[PDB]
């Protein structure tokens, strides 16, 4: 009766199809309705899709349904980094009558923004802690976090929900030793990136 | 209609004032379980039932949020109209054949009841230690039946019923 | 619409709160979830209609009440820390294939009311270095060292709010993840072009909402209470 | 384990009043032919019913037209009414029926006893109702002078039938209740000897 998700965190550059899976283990259930919960928000109701169906489609988003295997999955076509939010799969026995709905665990789906030109820097910017700026990188690049304790390195944000003209998806160190040039130590970094 | 069996499924029963309510199935005549709604707990007629089967008690007490809901609506449409009341009628027989000096089930059939409440009772002297009362359960007029059960033990007793289509109460001895 | 009472509360083990949830849309279902990390959504209570109310899936620790169709509560009479969390209310009509869900309300529930600092907030301007390289500019905004993570960032550029060239952190961060009391820190990006940057009449500021303890709440050190507050750190373009 | 789904009552958008709902499935040879009625009735007067014959709501009395012409016109509410057809009937005899009413069987028991005078053939606490009850007098199917109650229900899964027979009672007599039903291999006789 456990829903169980897959996978846990799924990052994704704009224009790619993301997959969200899902499966369950009650063979009763015959209603699966997806949430989006935006960061702030609370969940609101994607798209669902009924047991006696196979496929649901919806826009940029479709659910594929297989009974059998008691395995479901979400297909969002086109990620737009809007759809950056956390999604939940859930299931309910409707024959029971009884109004409860079994949720997922959800997956957090990061889309980022698309680079019109890759451009790999790390900045130093000032103070008015001193802050280094790792930015303008493509989709072959991981950021990992510190060794350190006393540094701070924030990877994945969000881009407002309303920007509309400046969007990147750049990193972020601070400390209190510490300079750009080796901020980003433990992480895989392009050979041809710049240091001013 | 003709059929083989007949399943009475979700029979759900609501009135006011009183906030009084009632969920049952029946098959073929037979109840086969209510739920309590104060317990919140399907209880069914034959345990050995509730060994090989099963149903969740929420799906009843769903429903009857609906009927409560409908209930105040209707009563509203028709500009109030209230519940007219009926006379109900009693006969009292026993389980197994009667064996002085061995236990024995009687049995009390009230029909004809609408509204459903009933105060069903019973030697000169009231007895409440070892009875059973059924639920209420559906006649193809819309008025209930119900049953009461005693346990004796034989000897050398009437079933007295409180309605409200009764001016009297009426007893019929035994 | 599906409306949540108080948006963010902080409280103290053994005290009793109180989470209200209103709705217009003459739903009858009511249900109180919860939400954690490494939990999903869990059912605490709900109610099929006035007067009645059900056992969700956790129901230890919380009662719950459905006085009217348009409200149900959730209350919690000796509040815990492993209550701390972020409450959802819902809403369903009979037989509904959807839920409406509310905004969600951050609780915390501490052992002490001593460690509760609101952020300290500073804007970076955007290196030369990448102006030149790039003809755009990145003002980074950091929150440090408040508690606990009920937090909102905001850029302000010249007197409106802007959201073009905004990325923020979801949630916030852990300056010392070996504590159970650390405080937390939060970063945000504001990119805009060069040409804007330059022009020292533009100004830009980091706006931070905070929320602490609130007017009849009683603080016991010399610092300042942590107020409901907004903390903001500016900085002007430049040559 | 398996279970029993029931249907859902739809919604409708002292002085005493009553509501009250139900679902009728009808089956003939076991699941060969199915009927779904569903009923909704305001003070003992149906006003409201579907019936999987008509295939849609149909207003019964003029309070029952608002919510007959209202459920018709929502197909999450019409279609799924139709499809409690199986949903609930279909799926509550194939599934807990088999596994309890339709598997119960508990056989009767009999005893003879003199109440000219009349003997009496007490057959009791048996499941399902069908049984036949025959008197015979030294091996001669007695009808005349026989008489039998009804069917009695017990309200506890259980029936009770009690056979009189006309007598009388010359010593070396030998009279038999014969007893059929499904739950017996062979059928039950028990005689009295006069």
């Amino acid at each position: 009766q456990q829903v169980r998700q897959s996978p846990q965190s799924l990052t994704v550059w704009e224009g790619e199809t993301a997959i969200l899976n899902c499966s369950y283990e009650n063979s009763a259930f015959d209603y699966f309705p997806w949430y989006q919960q935006f960061p702030g928000e609370g969940p609101a109701l994607l798209i669902a899709i009924r047991s006696v169906s196979d496929k649901k489609e919806d826009g940029r988003f479709t659910i594929f349904f297989n009974k059998r295997e008691k395995k479901l999955s979400l297909h969002i076509t086109d990620s737009q980094p809007g759809d950056s939010a956390t999604y939940f799969c859930a299931a309910s026995v409707t024959g029971a009558n009884t109004g409860k709905l079994t949720f997922g665990h959800g997956t957090i789906l990061r889309v980022h923004p698309n680079i019109q030109n890759p451009d790999p820097a790390v900045y130093q910017l000032r103070d008015s802690k001193s802050v280094c700026l790792f930015t303008d990188f493509d989709s072959q690049t991981n950021v990992s976090q510190s060794k350190d304790s006393d540094v701070y390195i924030t990877d994945k944000c969000v881009l407002d929900m309303r920007s509309m003209d400046f969007k990147s998806n750049s990193a972020v160190a601070w400390s209190n030793d510490f300079a750009c040039a080796n901020a980003f130590n433990n992480s895989i970094i392009p050979e041809d990136t710049f240091f001013p | 209609i003709e059929a083989d069996h007949v399943g009475t499924y979700g029979i759900s029963v609501y009135q006011s004032p009183g906030d009084i309510g009632q969920y049952t199935f029946e098959f073929d005549g037979d109840e086969l379980f209510y739920v309590d709604l104060d317990k919140k707990e399907t209880v069914w007629m034959l345990p050995e039932f509730g060994q090989l089967a099963s149903f969740d008690p929420q799906g009843g007490l769903q429903n009857i949020a609906v009927v409560k809901h409908n209930l105040g609506v209707l009563t509203k449409r028709s500009n109030s109209t209230p519940a007219t009341n009926e006379a109900p009628q009693a006969t009292v027989f026993p389980k197994s054949p009667v064996l002085l000096g061995q236990p024995n089930t009687l049995i009390c059939f009230v029909d004809n009841i609408f509204p459903p409440v009933i105060n069903i009772t019973w030697n000169s002297k009231s007895v409440a230690d070892g009875v059973y009362e059924t639920s209420f359960f559906v006649n193809r007029d819309y008025s209930f039946h119900k049953l009461s059960y005693l346990t004796f033990i034989p000897s050398d007793y009437d079933c007295k019923v409180e309605h409200w289509g009764l001016e009297e109460p009426v007893l019929k001895h035994w | 619409a599906v409306t949540q009472s108080p948006r963010n509360k902080v409280a103290v083990t053994g005290g009793k709160v109180t989470l209200s949830c209103n709705q217009t849309n003459n739903h009858n279902n009511m249900y109180w979830y919860r939400q954690d990390t490494g939990h999903g959504l869990r059912l605490i209570h709900y109610s099929y209609g006035a007067g009645s109310t059900e056992k969700g899936d956790i129901p230890d620790g919380y009662k719950a009440s459905r006085p009217s169709q348009e409200n149900f509560s959730l209350i919690l009479e000796l509040a815990t820390p492993s209550q701390t969390s972020v409450y959802f209310c819902a809403s369903g009509d009979f037989w509904g294939d959807t839920l409406y869900f509310g905004a969600g309300t951050r609780l915390s529930v501490l052992e002490d009311l001593k460690n509760v600092f609101p952020p300290e907030v500073a804007v970076f301007e955007p290196s030369e270095a990448e102006i030149s390289h790039t003809q755009k500019a990145t003002l980074v905004c950091l929150a440090t060292g408040f508690y606990p993570d009920h937090v909102e960032l905001s850029w302000w550029v010249n007197g409106k709010e802007v959201h073009s060239g905004v990325c923020t952190d979801p949630q916030p961060l852990k300056e010392q993840p070996a504590l159970n009391d650390s405080r937390y820190a939060l970063s945000s990006r504001l990119r805009v072009s060069a040409t804007f940057w330059q022009n020292p009449r533009n100004h830009f500021r980091c706006q931070v909402q905070f929320y602490g303890l609130s007017e009849n709440d009683e603080w016991t050190q010399d610092r300042a209470k942590p107020v409901t507050q907004i903390v903001s750190a500016e900085a002007w373009g430049r040559a | 384990r398996v279970s029993y789904y029931g249907p859902k009552t739809s919604p409708v958008q002292e002085r005493h009043f009553v509501y009250q709902f139900m679902g009728e499935c009808y089956f003939t040879n076991g699941t060969q032919r199915i009927r779904y009625v569903t009923r909704y009735i305001y003070n003992r007067e149906e006003y409201v019913r579907y019936d999987s014959d008509v295939g849609e709501h149909r207003a019964v009395t003029e309070l029952g037209r608002p919510d007959a012409e209202y459920w018709n016109s929502q197909p999450e509410i019409l279609e799924r009414t139709r499809a409690e057809l199986d949903t609930v009937c279909r799926h509550n005899y194939e599934g807990p029926e088999t596994h309890t009413s339709l598997r119960r069987l508990e056989q009767p028991n009999v005893v003879i006893s003199l109440s000219h005078n009349t003997l009496v053939c007490s057959v009791t606490d048996f499941y399902p109702a069908k049984i036949k009850v025959r008197w015979f007098r030294n091996g001669q199917e007695e009808t005349v002078g026989v008489s039998s109650t009804q069917l009695i229900r017990n309200g506890d899964w259980t029936f009770q039938v009690l056979v009189m027979l006309e007598m009388t009672p010359r010593r070396g007599e030998v009279y038999t209740c014969h007893v059929e039903h499904p739950s017996l291999k062979s059928p039950i006789t028990v005689e009295w000897r006069a």
